[PDB]
């Protein structure tokens, strides 16, 4: 493995392998 | 938080279990 950046979706997409997507909540910001 | 941090700068497998449940 290599550390890369992974904004929006690329974020979610690595969630779903650690995770295997089981259950996960990014907590993404509320302010318009 | 996550969502902005692996935006703005490289990510991590190791930050990134903090969100699995």
């Amino acid at each position: 493995f290599v550390n890369q950046h992974l904004c929006g979706s690329h974020l979610v997409e690595a969630l779903y392998l650690v995770c295997g997507e089981r259950g996960f909540f990014y907590t993404p910001k509320t302010k318009r | 938080g996550i969502v902005e941090q692996c935006c703005t700068s490289i990510c991590s497998l190791y930050q990134l279990e903090n969100y699995c449940k």
